[PDB]
RNA sequence: AAAUUAGAUGUAAAAAAAAAAUCUUAUGAGGGCGGAUCCGCUUCUAAUAUUUUUUUGUAGUUAUUAUUAUAAUAAUAAUCAUGUUUAUUACUUAAAAAGCUUAAUGGCUUAAUCUUGCCUUACUGUUUGAUUAACAACAAAUCUUACAGUCGCGUAAGCGGGGCAUAGGAUCACAAGAUACAAAAAGGAAAGAUCUUGGAUUUUUGGAAAAGCUACGCUAGGGAUAACAGGCUAAUUUGCGCAAGAGUGUACAAAAUGAGUGCGCGGUUUGGCACCUCGGCUUGACUAAUCCUCAUGGAUGCAGAAACUAUGUAGGGUACGACUGUUCGUCGAUUAAAAAGUUACAUGAGCUGGGUUAAAUACGUCGUGAGACAGUAUGGUU
RNA sequence: AACAAAGCACUUUGCAAAAAGACGAUAAGUCUAAGUAUUGAGUGUGAUUUCUGCCCGAUGCCGGCUGGUUAACGAAUUUUCUAAAUUGAAAAAAAAUUUGGUUUCAGAGGAACCCCCGGUUAAUGGCGGCCGGUCCUAAGGUAGCGAAAUGCCUUGGCCGUUAAAUGCGGUCUUGCAUGAAUGAUGUAACGAUACAACAGCUGUCUCUAUGAUUGACUCAGUGAAAUUGGAAUAACUGUGCAGAUACAGUUUACCUCUAGUUAGACGAGAAGACCCUAUGCAGCUUUACUGUUACUAAUUAUUGAAUACGAUU
RNA sequence: AGACAACACUGACUAGGAUAGCUGGUUUUCUGCGAAACCUAUAAUAGUAGGCAAUUUAAGUAACAUCUUAGUAGGUACAGAACUUAAUCUCAGACAAGAUGUAGAUUUUCAUACCUAGGUAUGAAAUGCAUUUUUUUUUGUAUACAUCGGGGGAUAUUUUAUCGGUGAGUAUGUAGACUCGGAAUGACAAAGAUGAAUCUUGAAUAAUCAGACAUAGAAUGAUAAGGUUGUAUGUCAAAAGGGAAACAGCCCAGAACAAGAGUUAAGGUUCCAAAAUUAUUAUUAAGUGAAAUAAAGAAAGUUUUUAUAUAAGUCGACAAGAAGAUGGGCUUGGAAGCAGCCAUAAUUUAAAGAUCUCGUAACAGAGCACUUGUUAAAUCUUAAAAGCAU
């Protein structure tokens, strides 16, 4: 399939579900693995659909076209989100098939570049798409650390420092 | 359904796969890999202190649960004739 | 592409001996001390396991090489084999899948699968303990024990009261067998009783033989469930703002214009929930997201004029007519302009009753019909 | 605009004891009618002009076989219990047969309805698709009418009428969903029916003004009513069984009446109106369930004979 | 016309004979205890029955509750990528030896035809670079022998930093029907201890069967509802009192009656209004705020921190400079740094992009990057982050 188009089926009618919320120390997928700078979620766990991210892909391909680069998606779209009608009454089942989503944590990467171009314009790309994407995003570089819920382990801060009950 | 816990000391499986005690004792959940490395089984000891399973070389541990009574011997003296002066039972042989 | 057959892990198979320690066990020493066998302390011995532990030995046989005088010594290699090599035997060979009466889940590979032999226990009566006192009661249920009776398989121990487990309703009436209970004066019988058994979309499946209209309607109730309004909400809206800027603008992003979007306000439209069971006329009040009038910034795209956009600003004004029951909408002709919204979509104990609108009636459509209709038409105590 | 109506049409009625129809806990009997097929009753349509097409398959009704079916009746069959007798058994014994009583089974033949054949549309009713061709039906909407009292789309198109036409009139039509006695269509005459237009006329309106009488107001006389938990009964915002004179906060207000006015007191009155509920009702409908009748058919009895023919075989 | 038949007519009036699982009502005091709005069944869903269970007071208790210690069942949160699901990323290939042709130095060893055990040669090898090597016409070792179709292009034919597929990865993510790892909590039972009899049984015998809200976590809806529906806990219901301005459900606390500057809870202490105008250190200048947080975002508001510049003159202003090959080549009517395309090693300078912003039809021209000088700061430059504000 696609990351924006699973091989699901779509008459399997999924539950509604939650983001991941990390409460044990987990820094799953907030590091920039393949390419050099990467789009961070940096406000709150959401639920991006399929649309959202295909528009953002376009506004970072808009703005970095006749390139060299290398776009990677860290997201895929695995979430089938079934809307009932707004016209319709409580109850009588549950809705049909609308549109594919994905479920993304707090602080987590969404997209990665790798290419020859130059730091700042790729900080514009990123910028525009993430004034497109629902919530707040933030600029990564390849290298920095990970994060422990919505705390960077920066100056040498270990996940055992955010689990001592004593910080003081 | 089906063999999540196996009959170990002292108990029965049901046709459902139910375990049953089989003794008065004291339910034991516990694993044996001398005679099988992938199956737990649940026991019924007699001795709450017991510790299953027992070492392959030590003598079975059985109660007698009996209660001893006085043997009945009986006598030999039902009567031929009831109390009606009739006979209880009549003989007839056939002939050749 | 799809027919059959043959394959698809590895190891082991002469043989050990010895010392200590760590537990754990013992219906071992009838151990000892207290309160033979029970309980608490316990020393010794024995057994399993564990240590990478202190080690000793690792031959014999067949052959090879070297040395020594065919034999001896050392080293190297091979070595399950007294057995019709198609060897055999033991252990090992992830997960899924196949199979196991039917879906799914769990389970079985050391059997619950498969093969074969002999069989029918898919037995009769009674009965134990459970399902943390089956189904959060009762009942119909599920699992299980023992005794008696007598059959099967097995060398034996023993197993067997159907199926690997989890998806088939009673009473009543009726019918077929048994039991020897009672027998309405008496002898019989009939009709009854007990046990076994059978026939059910008794499917509203704890089990009635059962179609509609009412706008001519009635009674008891509910607002415990609707239509109007209010309340909550804000998907949506013919309501707006801000951010970003693909693009249009001969040039030039932001004079004007603004894809698909993101962050919000507001409570006008259509909706959700269920706290709670029209229009016109007259006369206002209020809001400001402004149609005109007043002040004003921007405008390769502000010469002037007019208009565009935007910022202040709600004092006053926003009329007349035709059509439509209309709010809305369309149109005629003037005007500086002929803008909106809230107020129970303001106002019927202020008016109107054209729309909606009970009884009458007709048309079309639907209905076997009585009748019905988000239909249409004339009339209808304000 | 509904009903009736003159007219039109269909069905029915032969009168010999009761014409049919209606009435009669149910009859005698009455009306029909001192009538007789040009009579009476029932049904639909609704003067007249011009017309009333296709389908008898379904439903209803009528007619029809020396037919089938066929309840009663009935040829031929059969059983339970018991009494007595016989046979049998004659051992602890039933069992079988005949008869009496008692109690069951049983159906060759044998009515109407029904099955079957035909007739009937001014009987209830029906009157097509696909692309000149083709499939289907009992038959496929004929004549005429047609944005209609019938039309959702829709304010259909065009023309006339208006300064402006969702109206009205004329006209074309592919008419969601016109149609021929549930009649089709066009005039004269008639209408407190409905719609539209013109002229005149007007206080309907622009836009009201003045005048008159009676009430309203005051004095004297007489003297009600609905209503009322109790009240010392302000404004705003908020709150709250979710719209406050009464709660919170703040503001404002000397006490008490009269005449006006109706914004609120979810004002009053009417269980008035709607929706829903009840194993509550009523009337009506029908191929709902279960029943009773009209009516039809057969037959014991009242009720006795003759002859022939036909069919069973 | 369901029209009329004497208040009434889809069937009058009157006398006699009803029911109503529905609505309303049910009258003195004191005292003790004290629910439920759930399950199952029902022609039920406004009802009813049986349970759970409220009450009365006897008979029992190895009762019941709680904690401690040891033990047991079971897989949630979390975490992870093993098995399974979605998507994505990387790799798909290396060494040793041998062989091959080559350029060498012409020493040594070896095989050869010689001469006379040496030597002239003549060949090979040794030494140094390549080449061949994952199934080859190259064996071995180590490894998963480790890869196929289609479509472009190149020349029946080969090739790919293109698509799909296979293999490998202790690569990245994803989770109601994934759980190898794995809590707390809760549940079961044993002993002991504690406690307010709270437990069981016997006898007698009810009410209740739309619950509401808060908190956490879900399904549903639209990650809306004072929405609907489960789970856990509590309150209200049936609970007054203090706090939350007013308040069923929230924070405290359970009212038998009085007295007290009594002791406290939540909550507060300038005045309304009982109690601090009580102390310490900072921030804010907006009445922000002060008992119901409006967002993204903007910005010489301010503070702090952390880096950083400065008499080697920071920062700002001012003065002048900012070359040459050269009008780079192409394109174009024209393209001269500045429409577009390609290139953008140099050169000389205190420095100067084959050119960042205006300008010309094209040149010209005015600025910038950059360079020097003058003025001039002795806690005084610039930037980022954070806090509170606009
Ligand atoms: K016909
Ligand atoms: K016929
Ligand atoms: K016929
Ligand atoms: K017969
Ligand atoms: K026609
Ligand atoms: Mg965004
Ligand atoms: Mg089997
Ligand atoms: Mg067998
Ligand atoms: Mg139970
Ligand atoms: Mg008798
Ligand atoms: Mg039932
Ligand atoms: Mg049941
Ligand atoms: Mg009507
Ligand atoms: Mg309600
Ligand atoms: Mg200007
Ligand atoms: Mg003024
Ligand atoms: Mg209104
Ligand atoms: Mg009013
Ligand atoms: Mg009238
Ligand atoms: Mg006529
Ligand atoms: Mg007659
Ligand atoms: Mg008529
Ligand atoms: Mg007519
Ligand atoms: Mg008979
Ligand atoms: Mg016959
Ligand atoms: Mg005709
Ligand atoms: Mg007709
Ligand atoms: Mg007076
Ligand atoms: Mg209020
Ligand atoms: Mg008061
Ligand atoms: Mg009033
Ligand atoms: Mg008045
Ligand atoms: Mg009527
Ligand atoms: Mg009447
Ligand atoms: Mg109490
Ligand atoms: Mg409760
Ligand atoms: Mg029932
Ligand atoms: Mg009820
Ligand atoms: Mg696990
Ligand atoms: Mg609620
Ligand atoms: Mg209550
Ligand atoms: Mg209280
Ligand atoms: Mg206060
Ligand atoms: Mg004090
Ligand atoms: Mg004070
Ligand atoms: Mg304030
Ligand atoms: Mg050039
Ligand atoms: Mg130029």
């Amino acid at each position: 399939g696609s990351w924006l188009e699973p091989n699901l089926n779509r008459k399997k009618k999924m539950m509604k579900g939650r983001p991941r919320v990390p409460t044990g120390g987990s820094t799953k997928g907030t590091t920039v693995v393949w390419g050099d700078y990467g789009l961070r979620m940096r406000d709150h766990h959401r639920r991006i659909s399929a649309q959202q991210l295909k528009l953002a892909e376009d506004t970072i391909k808009q703005r970095l076209r006749g390139q060299k680069y290398r776009l990677y998606k860290r997201v895929a779209c695995n979430v089938g989100v079934y809307v009932s009608g707004n016209e319709m009454r409580m109850g009588k089942g549950k809705g049909s098939f609308d549109h594919w989503a994905t479920r993304v944590a707090v602080n987590q990467i969404i997209f990665e570049i790798r290419g020859q171009l130059h730091e700042q314009v790729i900080r514009d790309a990123f910028r525009l798409a993430g004034h497109k994407l629902p919530g707040l995003y933030e600029f990564v570089k390849k290298g920095d650390p990970p994060v422990v819920g919505i705390t960077k382990l920066e100056d040498g801060l270990t996940v055992e420092d955010l689990k001592n009950p004593r910080k003081k | 359904r089906g063999t999540l816990w196996h009959p170990g000391e002292n108990t029965i499986m049901g046709r459902d796969h139910t375990i049953h005690a089989a003794v008065a004792g004291y339910v034991k959940y516990y694993r044996d890999p001398q005679l099988h490395p992938d199956r737990q089984y649940i026991g019924v000891v007699f001795n709450r202190n017991d510790k299953l399973p027992y070492p392959k070389d030590a003598p079975r541990k059985r109660k007698l649960g009996l209660v001893a009574v006085p043997r009945k011997v009986e006598e030999v003296e039902k009567p031929t004739m009831s109390a009606s002066g009739l006979p209880l039972f009549v003989t007839r042989h056939e002939t050749i």
